[PDB]
């Protein structure tokens, strides 16, 4: 209950918001199944919080001339969850080059990280 | 009540399968309210039967069941015997 | 087309021209029955191929049947 109450709300809906969300991500508040439940909130959550803000900010520095704006998107990655870095930083930064990590990425994920 | 083993009032004991060494080997008292050794020689898992049993509960109350019975009895003999 | 409207018709099956015959369609595929379960939810399209298709308009029937129906419940 907290946990789908706090994600959506807390200045950040109303009664209206948190069942609009609830329809359009098929949330369920009153399962039992943590893994599924918290796959659909994470879902939700990335989008209100992290990605869409991002697209926002984006269009705004766009459309009110403030700069130039380049916009990436990293897709989704299963293979270095032990190391907290996500990968646009684990790339951007060069890690496949680390010798805290010889062995550990290919030779594609080195030549991604160089360019 | 076969998963549960509340089976008092629908088995007896006199039959030819031993029901108290099955229960000994389980550690079980009997009839509520190492490899396990059952019928013939074959090895029983119990959480596994009983599992089998759930799932055949179950399976027998799905409203997609009948629809499946009632295709399959139309399907030929020939090619299903 | 006809012929899957005059077998529901004559038997209540598309699929059929008798009631006490099991016969399969040979004019053209299968029509399958309608299960309203998640998955399934199939249908006849009916173009050239006439083929089977799950899931008529789902999202947009979601919208209506789910979030809009529950607006005008309270
Ligand atoms: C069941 O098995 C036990 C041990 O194998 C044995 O002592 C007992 O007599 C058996 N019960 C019968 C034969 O009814």
């Amino acid at each position: 209950y907290q946990a789908l109450q706090n994600s959506l709300g807390g200045e950040a809906a109303d009664a209206g918001v948190q069942a609009a969300a609830t329809w359009y991500y098929s949330l369920e508040h009153d399962s039992d199944d943590x893994a599924s439940f918290s796959r659909a909130l994470e879902q939700a959550t990335r989008d209100y919080f992290i990605i869409c803000p991002v697209i926002d900010m984006a269009s705004h520095w766009a459309r009110t001339v403030r700069g130039n704006v380049f916009m990436y998107h990293a897709p989704e990655s299963y293979s270095h969850s032990s190391l907290e870095l996500l990968t646009d930083v684990l790339y951007a930064f060069g890690l496949p080059f680390y010798p805290a990590y010889e062995g550990q990425f290919t030779l594609e994920e080195k030549s991604l990280s160089l360019k | 009540n076969v998963g549960q083993f509340n089976l008092s009032g629908a088995l007896g004991t006199r039959g030819t399968f031993n029901f108290s060494h099955f229960f000994q080997q389980l550690g079980l008292p009997g009839f509520q309210d190492k490899p396990v050794v059952g019928s013939f020689g074959f090895e029983v898992n119990l959480q596994e039967n009983q599992n089998a049993l759930q799932f055949l509960s179950s399976f027998l109350e799905l409203p997609e069941f009948l629809l499946f019975l009632q295709h399959a009895i139309s399907v030929p003999e020939d090619i299903a015997r | 087309i006809m012929q899957y409207f005059s077998n529901f018709i004559r038997s209540g099956n598309p699929n059929y021209p008798h009631e006490f015959s099991r016969r399969a369609p040979e004019f053209a595929a299968p029509w399958p029955d309608f299960v309203p379960r998640d998955g399934a939810e199939s249908y006849k399209e009916l173009s050239v191929l006439l083929p089977n298709r799950q899931g008529l308009k789902k999202a947009d029937c979601s919208f209506w049947s789910k979030y809009i129906q529950s607006l005008k419940a309270s």
